RNA sequence: GAAAUUGUUGAAAGGGAAGGGCAUUUGAUCAGACAGGCCAGCAUCAGUUUUGGUGGCAGGAUAAAUCCAUAGGAAUGUAGCUUGCCUCGGUAAGUAUUAUAGCCUGUGGGAAUACUGCCAGCUGGGACUGAGGACUGCGACGUAAGUCAAGGAUGCUGGCAUAAUGGUUAUAUGCCGCCCGUCUUGAAA
RNA sequence: AAGCUCGUAUCAGUUUUAUGAAUGUAAGAAUGAAGAGCUUUUAGUGGGCCAUUUUUGGUAAGCAGAACUGGCGAUGCGGGAUGAACCGAACGUAGAGUUAAGGUGCCGGAAUACACGCUCAUCAGACACCACAAAAGGUGUUAGUUCAUCUAGACAGCCGGACGGUGGCCAUGGAAGUCGGAAUCCGCUAAGGAGUGUGUAACAACUCACCGGCCGAAUGAACUA
RNA sequence: GCAGUCAAGCGUUCAUAGCGACAUUGCUCGGCUCUUCCUAUCAUACCGAAGCAGAAUUCGGUAA
RNA sequence: UUUGCUCCACACAAUAUAGAUGGAUACGAAUAAGGCGUCCUUGUGGCGUCGCUGAACCAUAGCAGGCUAGCAACGGUGCACUUGGCGGAAAGGCCUUGGGUGCUUGCUGGCGAAUUGCAAUGUCAUUUUGCGUGGGGAUAAAUCAUUUGUAUACGACUUAGA
């Protein structure tokens, strides 16, 4: 499970130069110190540093800003393949950019084999007008009055014999 | 529970079902499945068949008298399935194959007794909606079996005498049902339900 | 019909090591071939 | 991508009504009755309005929609199998031997007996599916016609007629000789 | 996956889409200006060379057809959305096919032309033909039923699986030509026609129903109105 | 019962008390068996006996109510 | 008068090996103490550990939320209003910023809680262990005398007192277990 | 092993700083250790096989030479079903707790756990620097990317027009778009090619590519996974 | 097979650092006897294509 | 065979148990559907209701369950006699007709339990028997040896003989 991290770096100040640009960024991970590591990782690819030329300046836990109001998020993701890397956008319905990442990650893992040390993620961003919604399985869900059943429900056991023939009714 | 139980092989799965009577032996408890014809596997017909097909190609080249001994009857074809599922070459083994017990159709005294089912092993449960399985009956007959009619037969009346009893059970049922209902309201009752009951 | 010959899936020892020494063998040409 | 509801609409018109429990169908009308079993195909079926009929399938890949569409396919052909009914026409054509079909009826069976196929000693006996009814044209030679209520009844029972009669390890192109579907249509025009 | 291929073809002409419609839009506005009346014809089918027969009948007033809904927006829809004064009082009344005349001429001397000109054309489905007709009972011949046959010549043998199949009259060949045994009406006098019925007329080669070209409404540039004439 | 779509706590709580769904909750049978399996949880052994009793009493009077009819 | 090897008698085992090790049942057989021993139960203790219940705090956007007050918006458009054509009033196509549903965003307010971390906080259940043997030491409580969980277990209680411990032994059962010696070689063979 | 010193500041398969053209020195740097030096003499020992990382040569492909490094060898035990080199692992005798690698359907000790997905295989798959047959084929299925159309009406579907110069020139018995040889042009439109196939000896007739008429929302192509 | 002609893309940007599939164009120890198994089948069985008039046949599919 | 052998009753020894310690509590089918109740046009029928676990239901209070006094109702149950009908898939059991017969905790009384000393399974199940009892019942074959030859290495087989 997953949380958001501010994290910021500046390239130690020393002689000649004082208090450089401080580079942020918003960075998925598990805890602090995988956030850190993943921040070190995307600065020595964004331009030509190191982890020993910088400092970790703030580091902050980014809560979600309405965590009950059910959002539309899309995903600009790219990841390193079999072959080279590529650009994706995927379409997420969910509550919160924790939660809607976290079923990401675990999706881009499912259809695309791809750990964790494949993907950047470049922006998560909040559709905020529908209609503008692209994907056809997240706008499925966005058609009014939705009333949708559940056929075929299995009932979970607690023992080992049963006295009934389950009924899968719903 | 109980001193033996019958379980009612239908809608089942082979595995599944013979996975939870293995274990559920080894540890002691008696069992007798029943109606194994209408048991059930998974996966289109003929792939069954070819499959125990490529089974009933095994013998001991020189002398298949000795070989791998081929067993059609929906029983045993799940006595295999469950066998080679507890160290049988153990005396642990023996024992526990020992109290176990395989039946086409469901004869006496059994008929007249409770027969439960294992929901891990139940295929609609398991299954999928819309993926073919292959019920026993076919996949035996179209291999060896030879029975098949006669327990279809066979077990067709012995459902009506089923039925029968049951239409009688149902009837005294609801004549206690009624009676109970009529004893509502009663100090004894009133309080009962403060209890649950 | 007469169901023909199925193949094993049982890899032998001498094959799953003789699997690690072939592929052993592909990274060191991999790592010469990156160099042109 | 997993559609959320999928639905079909079968238009019943007036003469014909539709009685469906699990997915056993009625189509009770002029005509007669049609029964089809459907328990393979997983649906589910709604009346709406007593004169239209609603197939759905909820949580469906390709291959489940794929069989959405046949039963309203299926269940519709039962309707205009009722109303209609199914006519089709059968034109035999020989070069030199004359073709000698005859319907004979040994226990009950109702035969269809080809004789002098290509000058052939052997008498085909073709059988006659139960709700198929077949009668010689009058005033146009050489044609039999097949006609019912079920399109799989007077369909196969045509591809059976047509496929006893097969030119064996012979020509396609000089061997005319044969029986053949002319027409697939209906007992009632409109 | 598991999708219809489209059938792959190497001919010459291609697709127009937006380029050639934008074309018949500026076209139509800037005749609309020059010419003084506007004539909207109501024309449901045209053989092409009779439309090259009504362009070399005159070639000082333009004729402009095309898609419907290029005409409207070109002309004007509603009220807000119009090029000249209640011009959208005949796009309303222009209903099916594509037929627009553009003229500098008199009033009078176009209603007289489209009045006196009828040509003789195939019949049409859901139109009744006036011939009640039976294909000769003997062999069947290449203007079949018309003429004399010691005239005629019978139809080529190729086109037998047309007559049987699509046409659904019962064909057999007998040494070369084509037989039918009874005579068979296709149509009759007074009848409505289904498809198949036009195109045994058609593949007959009988052409016994008359065409008369017909326009439903006229404007005019200086009075600022539209006028509606139901000539046939 | 009636909720228009993305209802907060208040909007919920709103509707909830006006359609009076607690109360058609505990008039159902499903909420008077989760009660029942409740109530006989937190049974005293000595209620427990109760229950003994009480149903050695109402058998007697339902089997006279029965071998009648 | 040994062993190899054999007979008889008594016990036991034995479905394509046997003998061996760990542990126990079963059968066979045996040793003391009884001139304080065998086995146990509970309580309060100490060491190692396992598993719950409950309290206090502290951190972050001094959580974010929710909730409340205020200001704007659009909707998968809310009541209303207009309109089309019908089974009487349903639907449909516009308006209408919520009116007789609500939602979103922005600003302010006062809180709770999650998560994370600490307590030389409290309170239960379970397991294995009791080594040492007058006193010294370090401590705690006590007004002091004295007491104590503080330099490793004592207190109380019960059955048996022999085959009941346990051992030896034959077998059963679960799991493990290549045939030794030599000689080669980098090894196995 | 024995004697004699110092039990020490005698040093270390280590890091740092500085000096230098992954190795070289020094340190009043770090960290670690009480087993240090000097004589005297006394057993055994003087093969290698496997693998990892540098590096030079090689070729259908394997590979071949050094260096350094582990492992086995003189080493039991847990696991990898099985085992010379694979993963774990500081072996006195016991008790208790916790774990490693590997696992938790049953054989088999441990979840037929939970959560999001993907797959149906006519002998699936559980396999492993993702290495060999491996570049592909497929109207299997799910995700993408890049260009396209689309309420001036998308795709599909039938209904119609699909033209005159013109039967363009040579060809030749007969070749009118459609046996073939070369340009392959004009006009008229809404759009129609010196013609996309079927067809006749030659024509005709049909077909589509191009439009246009009802039909009313999505659809199309080329790639990647 | 060698050399060239195309040429999906990739080359660290990318066709002018280069590799490049299917085509294509250049001339040129042996043998006697038995048992069992495999299909990559010569015949027998059933099919599909073929100027397959019939007969005969050629190629191909299932098939041990 | 000196009543050898079997079957009922209670009686004592033995011998074991892959392992009783309230009850194996019987519709069928479907799952994108069902069960039950009611009603009617008697049907693939209308209306009501149920599931979302057996967490049930039935049995369950007495010296390991003794002895007695009653009250209420025609019930529940045990035991053995008994009228049939039913059960062939391993039927070996299922219902039913009745008479007797104890017991009933449906409700209320009166006695008795201790010392098994603060726990020690605290033995109450069901097989296979043997020796004794007191009643019923039933009156053999096989092998060898001889012969046979449809059989035959020897076995075995087929025969024949009071």
């Amino acid at each position: 499970h997953f949380k958001e991290y501010q994290v910021i770096g500046r390239r130690l100040p020393t002689e000649s130069v004082p208090e450089p640009k401080l580079f942020r960024m918003r960075i998925f991970a598990s805890n602090e110190v995988i956030a850190k590591s993943r921040y070190w990782y995307f600065l020595q690819k964004l331009h030509k540093v190191k982890k020993a030329s910088g400092e970790i300046v703030s580091i902050n836990q980014i809560n979600e800003a309405h965590p009950t109001k059910v959002k539309n998020f899309g995903v600009w993701v790219r990841y390193d393949s079999r072959s080279g890397t590529h650009n994706m956008y995927k379409e997420i319905r969910d509550v919160s950019r924790v939660a809607a990442v976290e079923t990401l990650y675990q999706d881009m893992a499912a259809r695309h084999r791809a750990r964790f040390r494949s993907i950047h993620i470049l922006k998560v961003a909040e559709i905020e007008k529908t209609a503008d919604v692209k994907r056809q399985y997240v706008k499925q869900f966005l058609t009014k009055d939705l009333k949708f059943p559940l056929p075929h429900r299995v009932q979970k056991s607690t023992k080992t014999f049963s006295y009934k023939r389950p009924s899968t009714f719903y | 529970v109980e001193p033996v139980v019958v379980i009612d092989g239908k809608g089942h799965l082979v595995g599944r079902l013979a996975s939870v009577v293995a274990k559920q032996l080894l540890n002691g408890q008696k069992i007798v499945v029943v109606r194994a014809e209408e048991l059930n596997i998974s996966g289109e017909f003929f792939r069954n068949k070819l499959k125990y097909h490529d089974f009933l190609r095994k013998a001991t080249a020189f002398n298949k008298t000795r070989g791998p001994f081929h067993f059609r009857a929906p029983s045993r074809i799940f006595y295999k399935a469950l066998r080679g599922m507890v160290s049988h070459k153990t005396a642990r083994g023996k024992a526990a194959l020992e109290r176990l017990k395989v039946f086409e159709g469901i004869p006496p005294p059994y008929d007249k007794k409770k027969r439960v089912v294992v929901p891990q092993a139940l295929r609609v449960l398991r299954l999928k909606p819309g993926r073919k399985y292959t019920t026993l009956g076919k996949l035996s007959t179209s291999v060896g079996w030879k029975y098949e009619d006669v327990v279809a037969k066979l077990e067709a009346k012995r459902k009506v005498s089923s039925a029968e009893y049951y239409a009688k059970k149902r009837a005294f049922t609801k004549k206690v049902a009624s009676a109970n209902a009529t004893a509502a309201e009663s100090d004894v009752a009133k309080q009962l339900a403060a209890l649950g009951y | 019909m007469r169901v023909r010959k199925r193949q094993s899936r049982r890899t032998s020892t001498k094959l799953k090591e003789g699997i690690k020494k072939k592929a052993s063998a592909h990274r060191k040409k991999e790592k010469k071939m990156a160099k042109k | 991508m997993k559609y959320i509801q999928t639905e079909q609409q079968i238009e019943v018109p007036e003469g014909v009504t539709v009685s469906i429990k699990s997915r056993i169908v009625k189509v009770v009308g002029p005509r007669g009755t049609l029964t089809k079993n459907l328990k393979h195909i997983d649906v589910t079926f709604t009346k709406v309005n007593n004169q239209l009929i609603k197939v759905a399938v909820h949580n469906g890949g390709r291959k489940h929609v794929a069989a959405l569409r046949t039963v309203k396919s299926l269940v519709d052909n039962m309707i205009t199998g009722v109303t209609k009914g199914y006519k089709y026409k059968m034109r035999y054509v020989y070069a030199h031997f004359p073709i000698n079909v005859n319907i004979v009826e040994k226990d009950g069976a109702k035969f269809i007996e080809v004789r002098n196929f290509l000058g052939d000693k052997k008498i085909r006996n073709v059988p006659v599916r139960d709700g198929v009814t077949i009668e010689f044209s009058t005033n146009v030679k050489d044609e039999i016609v097949l006609s019912g209520n079920s399109v799989e009844d007077v369909s196969q029972n045509a591809a059976d007629l047509q496929q006893i009669c097969r030119v064996r390890n012979k020509d396609i192109r000089k061997f005319l000789d044969g029986i053949y579907v002319s027409h697939k249509g209906f007992i009632t025009e409109d | 996956r598991s999708k219809r291929s489209k059938l792959v073809t190497l001919a010459q002409t291609d697709k127009k889409g937006r380029e050639n419609k934008e074309r018949i839009f500026d076209e139509v506005r800037e005749a609309l200006d020059t010419y003084r009346y506007v004539w909207v014809l109501h024309l449901d089918d045209v053989r092409t060379p009779v439309l090259q027969e009504i362009r070399t009948s005159w070639a000082g007033s333009k004729l402009i057809m095309g898609k419907r809904k290029v005409l409207q927006k070109a002309l004007g829809e509603k009220r807000e959305e119009e090029y000249k004064e209640n011009l959208y009082q005949l796009s309303k009344l222009c209903s099916g096919v594509t037929g627009l005349l553009f003229t500098d001429e008199d009033v009078n001397t176009v209603k007289e032309y489209f009045k006196s000109y009828v040509r003789s054309d195939y019949s049409r489905p859901n139109t009744k033909a006036p011939l009640t007709f039976t294909i000769p009972e003997g062999i069947v011949y290449s203007r079949g039923g018309q003429i004399p046959a010691e005239e005629d010549v019978p139809m080529i043998h190729s086109l037998e699986p047309t007559m049987r199949n699509k046409f659904e009259i019962p064909t057999k060949i007998k040494a070369g030509k084509i037989t039918i045994d009874s005579p068979y009406l296709v149509c009759t006098e007074g009848e409505k026609l289904d498809v198949r019925q036009a195109l045994i007329l058609k593949q007959f080669g009988i052409a016994a129903s008359e065409f008369k070209v017909k326009v439903s409404a006229y404007y005019d540039n200086d009075s600022s109105t539209v006028e509606s004439t139901n000539i046939n | 019962f009636a909720l228009p779509r993305g209802a907060r706590t208040a909007t919920v709580s709103k509707k909830w008390a006006a359609a009076a769904v607690c109360e058609k909750w505990a008039a159902s049978s499903w909420a008077k068996k989760i009660a029942q399996r409740e109530r006989r949880a937190a049974l005293t052994d000595f209620e427990r006996f109760q229950v003994m009793v009480l149903r050695k009493q109402k058998r007697y009077t339902v089997k006279k109510a029965l071998a009648k009819a």
